[PDB]
């Protein structure tokens, strides 16, 4: 009625968010994310390995989410993975396109070695949105980059994080599109779309999910939103 | 290492130029619809059976139709040869078209129902999951499955400063972008869409009109392909 | 724009209909409020309706026809057979001969009997109900079940019934044909080979007069050539 | 009655449709119609490990997927009994006639040897899946197509040694027909594939389905299996 | 690297020899029916369990029973270890198994049924899958369930331009054919026959006769087994 | 011809020829050649004018009038469907029950899982049985310990006039209940049911002593003695 | 190559020590009953579902409920990067842990029910399956699982001939013997048992008695936790 | 009860077991066991491999206990794999833990090539208490040792047998502990418990089973009587 979602916030506001760095600490980086209470835990094991042969000169990065039956009640009935699978591409896509990692310095030993940085985001907790709080995880853990050069000699560097992507899905309540949607406006209407933006004001990746359709409106004004609620989410917590 | 000589692009289009497309519809015999699409290197089999209630009903959703469509690569369709079956990548091909599909094809006329899509792509070239939708149509409006529209779509993306249309193979892997999009005619709807790589919020814009045009010279090629099967 | 006199023009799911007329199966209310084109088929219309009759199949039943359907699934009060339709239709233990206390469904007809059965309603979801009460409604017992294009259905049966009651005696066989394209037939081990190659016969070329003249003389050379 | 339920006699195949280089970016291919029943093969070749035992040979694996587009009832069933069946029916005809010659595909002796992935996808099923997948199987062989240039070398032609032609059959009432479409495959219960080589060999024989066989029948199914063989391969595999 | 040198196969056979061949019935507990079988080095054992009601979808087809034949090989069964579990060459023969027994077996008695015939080969000589369809059927009459005959089977092949019966892992590895066949002996009717190899049009026929004069003699193995179980004394076999 | 004895002709294996006169019965199948042949392997019991064959089997036929258990494995809207040990599952409805309950309501008296001792009301054909709970002494069985032997020793078990399972009762400070179809409750002390096991083992496995009473009586009095 | 020097274990530990143990309850929204343990290196969630009806009625067990309790490691959680999902080892650990927790929780009070246990470990030290057991208690109170005990748990073995308590994952690879008792601490009854290694009767009761000896102080731990969260 | 059971045993009796070595001939090793009426055939399939890169001078054993759905009318219901895991993994243990095998002598490069010992258990017949059955099948299949040295060269010996380590398993019947229980006793008490002894009077190992609890006192007379049940199956077949 006034301008607000079910809850208090407005069209472009996110719910509350807290970012544990380090949270699982024996990991070389790795991250606890709380969006209201849609709650994961992202976690980077750096290890040496062989690169792709067609691509010897550069690391790779291999991205897995799951799902726990944990986080939700009806997780195990179904699972659906499709939702599961969904979520780790969009996450991949928006952090492989952002080129946050820079795979070409983490090459130990050109098409032989090079390093393989596993990111797995386990979600403990379901309440709306997971795509958006997967990638925050994700950056926030790729940012304790720790890579573990130690074990081939050399020295300890962090891992080089060039960009910030953020993510931001958006649904349509209404007439009126909103972002961060809770489990309720997930489920009270069909149809999202996830927008990953850089600091550049660079477009890295696109998703629409769910059944239903946009107009090319909407889709501006996601864009642009999108671009906007990431930018004043990149300063709050990650300067 | 560079993808254009003479604003000609390696395989000799401009930059708003598609492949060569062809779309037959009703090749198959015991599907209900089909249609066969070619589309650049692309060899796609698509073939659609229902609706039909489902046994046992536990399956069953009260409101509306399930559109179960199935996105299948075969073992020598891709470069080296793939295990058969699906994986991470058809799944989420699957999905993203069944939603798709859910959005044009008259759902609440079949509650309780299912609609089967199988997408066979025998030989792939870039932009794969695109002609299988434009063929997944094809083969609904030959089953006699109901629609409000025809849902079609075409890719665009950045290459060297550029933005151009439908992408070959070559451009997709070294190329700046990539952007499946696929609408209701009618409407304009966006019912696919899907986004890699980097680009500005004026060169997605502008990549947007490049598709919704395409779609026009796309449209046609679908409503030949059923209009050829009374004639 | 374009369009003929009776036939209009031919339409693709979306195409808008501009025509004055009670809007029925096939056609859709745009959010313009215009009327599009559900299916697509060819644009029909009479003085008070205007509908799109598509080029499909997945015969849909309406009362009155008689059909033989696949008993699916057995009941406490009722059976779920499937008539080759969206969806299953349902025989209740009222609706047939036998006295029967519920859950003795099983006792009578058992999941995968096929009966010849007529169609006493249809909601508007296309859901069945189905009886055998009326004279010649029966279980099918043995025999070999061919499945046809509904639409070639009245063709095969011909004017009167003359055309499938003339094959049954040519071939030596017992014929049931339901309205939803599945044939019942059992006769010896050879009539039926002749019953099934004559229902093709005139299920692909149902279109040509003489039609009859044909069948007789395609299974009197079938009768003499091995003997 | 003299003759079939179509206008087929007993020893008459339906109408073959055979495409040589239907699938370019596979290294051999062929698209095969039976009647209604379609299949498309396709060959794959690259350099592997060879297996331990026979270090001097390279490996022909075969696979038939029976796709869901194929039938409508797949997922009622769907055997997978019957998909699995036919990938080692068809591969034994392959086999056991030396068709490919696996010495020849010898790169290192003992390191490096040459898989043959023949991959057939069944997108049609009207009856008679074998015969099909063999005719599609012979055929996207003889595009052999072997890439020795990725191993230096120099690309040549896979080596064809014969050519398997197998044929299924069933007996409708007392007569032995072959090549049966789905109405005669399920008319009667039990078939018999025999495949045959050029030199009036039997390579591959096999019992489906439940069902019994007279040793009359199993040796009028020989004498017709080799026969209409014959006139397959002079008819396609010239 | 050959298999004979006076008419004498490696094993010291005539041409048309059996290997030695054992029988037991009813050696399983829970089994409803059973039967041990040893063919050369095959030790097979056979359990018959049903016919019951069964349960699961789309199960409950209304013609007939089920016989769903499982064939097991044990991971230490064979030359080199295989990993436990079916594979692509277990599920071959459990269909081919499952197709003859539904010949014999009585089908019809018991619709909506369902019949586990668990074949588990302990060691693996060759022609193993004949060897554990022969002791089916004694573990299917030891259980009580119906049968029209008592399917009985041998195994042929070429071996050195000459035709020999009940080949062995020598003379299957190494040998020109393999034959594996399988018949209802009142009537001669064949439910089970495969075939690899190169072999003549008259070869094959040879071998084939073979066979079926073979399974007099494994028919009788079977019988006795059945007798031995609860005694025997007195005569009427 | 082979063998044959004065009134149980021979044993037989399946498919033996059977060239005996009379009324073919259970057990014999008519060829392709019009002769008759065997159908299991057992004895070819030929009794007056009936020519049968026996099989040495199990798998408990239940016949009209058995007293048996079985556990409850569904609950339909008005049947219980009920394993008896035997091919087919049987049915108990809900009004050949001693409670009064509206249809629905089945989950109130009996669950899946439960025991219970009835009757067979009837067999039709396929040996699917119909059950029922109405007569005295037929009930629910709750608690206990379920035992299952081979329903051709039970006879010896109960004994001639309920004899022997009385005897052991008493002895073993237990409540028994015997099944025609070889399920045997079993509820007493956490002890007395150790011993009612006991007998029952010896008993099945050694039924042929005419001395069978002397011997349980006195195994059951040395376990009881022991203690 | 040896675990010990001075009498004290490579973390500065007694042969009696715990490692430091906490226990958060309530920490998830969506389970019905939750619980946080950090024990050491470890870190476990542990949440409850139910009790609840069993659909499809074919799982359904009839007298009492099923308590379902999966044990999985996320991948992050070990040395080197694991595949997600479980093996044989969590299958094993999900049984015995549903097989412990079965005789504390009254199973009776639901016939035909499902009760889930769902136990993810983050981090990994070694004893991890006691640890989520321990945990797990917490949870199904917090859930409010009736029960008659409070499930508790502690490792054991022998390092170097000493028996010591609590192993880490070095003295568990390296060690000499590794023993998991869970009980329930009214009576003292071990529902949660196993033994690897090397050891005497002599030892393996010397073991018992020191694991006993802790469990009193776990399970004020576990009150605790209950406690503040309301 | 009064010193019996429902079988003619004592609380402390097995059952008559017949023990087979070679019982497969073409495997290195085997044996046929059967226990009461529960049957197992355990095999040994010795081969050369890569040894594990942590171990490098050591050969590897690799344990399988098959439930085949033919042991059982009820197995393949289900077929809950979590007991034949749970046997697989609990007769392992013994036989690891005792050190019965010398891994370390079967080392035949060191770091390059070891001995693989396939140790696999096949159920054939279920009548109660798989695992003392299993680990008596397995260390007298371990004893028809024919390691094939003669394939790397070297020399076919005896694969090292330094222990026999005896599973004894135990439940309680009313208030009096029995061991190796039938499967009808195994069904009358919730609550099993195998110690697995070696003739040096040393615990090897230990597992509790099923749902039930036993008190500390049974756990101590369980552990005595099982050393002193496992003493006397040592003397009897394992001279």
């Amino acid at each position: 009625k006034g301008g607000k979602r079910i809850d208090g916030r407005l069209p472009d506001e996110f719910r509350e968010l807290t970012i544990i760095e380090n949270y699982i600490p024996r990991a070389n980086g790795s991250a606890y994310v709380a969006l209201g209470n849609t709650r994961v835990v992202a976690g980077v094991k750096i290890e040496a390995g062989e690169p792709f042969p067609d691509t010897p000169d550069q690391g790779v990065l291999t991205t897995n989410v799951e799902l726990l039956p944990i986080a939700f009640p009806s997780f195990e009935a179904g699972p659906p993975n499709d939702l599961a699978i969904e979520v780790s591409r969009v996450v991949d896509r928006g952090i492989r396109e952002s080129k946050m990692i820079s795979p070409e310095k983490l090459v130990i030993e050109q098409g032989k070695k090079v390093w393989i940085v596993f990111l797995d985001i386990n979600v403990l907790d379901y309440d709306g949105n997971l795509i958006d709080a997967s990638t925050i995880a994700a950056v926030a853990a790729l940012r304790n980059a720790v890579v573990p050069a130690s074990k081939e000699g050399g020295e300890d560097f962090k891992l080089p994080v060039s960009s910030t992507p953020i993510s931001v899905t958006m649904v349509k309540i209404g007439d009126t599109l909103v972002c961060d949607p809770s489990l309720e406006e997930d489920q009270i209407c069909g149809g999202r779309i996830t927008v990953t933006t850089t600091e550049d004001g660079h477009i890295r990746a696109m998703q629409k999910g769910e059944i239903g359709a946009f107009t090319v409106e909407d889709v501006k004004k996601a864009v642009k939103m999108s671009l906007e609620v990431g930018k004043k989410l990149r300063e709050k917590y990650f300067r | 290492k560079l993808i254009n000589e003479d604003n000609l692009r390696l395989d000799g289009r401009s930059f708003n130029e598609l492949r060569p497309i062809k779309i037959q519809a009703g090749v198959l015999n015991r599907a209900d619809g089909s249609a066969y699409i070619e589309w650049g290197g692309n060899k796609i089999m698509v073939g659609v059976y229902g609706p039909k209630e489902a046994y046992p009903k536990h399956s069953q959703d009260i409101d509306h139709a399930i559109v179960k469509a199935r996105y299948n690569m075969a073992a020598f369709s891709v470069d080296e040869r793939k295990r058969p079956g699906p994986d991470r990548r058809t799944m989420e091909i699957s999905k993203v078209i069944s939603e798709a599909l859910s959005s044009s094809i008259m759902i609440e006329q079949f509650p309780r129902a299912e609609i089967d899509v199988y997408i066979e792509v025998l030989q792939a070239d870039a932009g794969t999951r695109i002609a299988g939708l434009t063929a997944a149509t094809v083969a609904l409006a030959d089953a006699g499955v109901p629609m409000r529209d025809m849902v079609v779509g075409c890719t665009a993306g950045k290459v060297d400063g550029h933005m151009v249309l439908d992408l070959s193979k070559e451009e997709d892997n070294y190329g700046e972008a990539d952007i499946p999009i696929a609408i209701m005619p009618k409407t304009g709807d966006i019912v696919l869409m899907q986004m890699d790589g980097d680009v500005t919020e004026d060169e997605l814009y502008q990549a947007m009109d490049m598709i919704f045009e395409a779609t026009k010279r796309i449209s046609q090629i679908q409503r030949e392909a059923l209009l050829n099967k009374y004639k | 724009m374009y369009q003929l006199g009776d036939v209009k023009k031919i339409v693709l799911p979306g195409d808008p209909i501009e025509v004055q007329g009670k809007m029925r199966n096939g056609v859709y209310r745009g959010q313009d409020n215009r009327y599009y084109s559900e299916y697509f088929g060819t644009l029909q219309v009479n003085d008070q309706f205007v509908d799109v009759v598509p080029f499909s199949g997945q015969y849909i039943p309406r009362k009155g026809d008689k059909v033989i359907g696949k008993v699916i699934e057995v009941g406490p009060s009722t059976w779920t057979v499937d008539i080759n339709s969206p969806y299953f239709a349902m025989l209740h233990m009222n609706d047939t001969p036998w006295r029967m206390s519920s859950g003795d469904l099983k006792r009578y007809l058992n999941a995968g009997d096929y009966i010849y059965a007529k169609i006493m309603s249809v909601n508007e979801i296309k859901e069945s109900w189905l009886t055998l009460k009326e004279p010649g409604l029966k279980k099918l017992e043995g025999g070999h079940m061919v499945l046809i294009h509904a639409s070639r259905v009245p063709r095969v049966i011909g004017k009167g019934g003359g055309m499938v009651n003339m094959v049954k005696e040519l071939t030596a066989t017992r014929i049931i044909i339901g309205q939803n394209g599945l044939i019942w037939i059992d006769g010896p081990i050879e009539g039926v080979t002749m019953a099934i190659a004559a229902i093709e016969m005139i299920e692909r070329e149902a279109h040509t007069e003489g039609l009859t003249a044909r069948v007789e003389s395609f299974l009197k050379e079938l009768k003499g050539e091995k003997d």
